[PDB]
C-alpha cells in the first residue's frame, strides 16, 4: 500500500551491546582498612565500657 | 520511723558507710575472731543502735527526698544505675 513499515530517514539510533560494567562499591584495601580500624576502635571502646561496668559493679558491692 | 527493710538499708548504705565505720569495723573484727553469735552479741547491738539513729536522722533531715528514693529502689529492685534521679535528689539535701 506504498506505506510499508520501515526505519525512519537516517536510520535508527545506535545501540550498545558490549556489556558495560558499572564497577560500583569500594575497591582494593578500602574495605580492609575500614574493617581493621573499626575493629581496633571498637575494641578500645569495649575495654572502656568494661571498665565502666566494673566500676558500677564494685560500687554496688561496696554498698 | 522507717522499718529497716531491704530497700531503706540499701538506699542509705552510702551514708552508713561513712558514719558507721568504727562500729562496723569493731563488729567485723569481733566476728572474725569467733563465729559464735553469743560472743558477738554485745557488739551486735552497737551497730544496730547506731544504724537506727542514722536512719532516724536521715528521715527527719531528708524527709521528702528519701521516701521517693526508697520507693524507686524498691520498685527497681535496688539497681542504682537505672534511675539515679531520686538518688542525686537525695544527696542534694543530705550532705553526707
Amino acid at each position: 500500500p506504498l506505506l510499508q513499515d520501515g526505519p525512519p530517514p537516517g536510520g535508527f539510533a545506535p545501540v550498545r551491546y558490549a556489556r558495560r560494567i558499572s564497577n560500583t562499591g569500594p575497591s582494593a584495601m578500602a574495605m580492609f582498612l575500614a574493617v581493621s580500624g573499626a575493629f581496633a576502635w571498637g575494641m578500645y571502646q569495649v575495654g572502656q565500657g568494661n571498665k565502666i561496668r566494673r566500676a558500677l559493679k564494685e560500687e554496688k558491692y561496696a554498698a | 520511723n522507717p522499718i529497716p527493710t531491704s530497700a531503706v538499708l540499701t538506699a542509705s548504705a552510702k551514708h552508713i558507710g561513712m558514719r558507721c565505720m568504727p562500729e562496723n569495723v569493731a563488729f567485723l573484727k569481733c566476728k572474725k575472731n569467733d563465729p559464735n553469735p553469743e560472743k558477738c552479741l554485745d557488739k551486735g547491738r552497737d551497730v544496730t543502735r547506731c544504724v537506727l539513729g542514722l536512719l532516724k536522722d536521715l528521715h527527719q533531715k531528708c524527709q521528702k527526698e528519701m521516701d521517693d528514693y526508697v520507693g524507686c529502689m524498691y520498685y527497681y529492685t535496688n539497681e542504682f544505675d537505672l534511675c539515679r534521679k531520686e538518688q542525686e535528689a537525695f544527696e542534694k539535701v543530705c550532705p553526707l
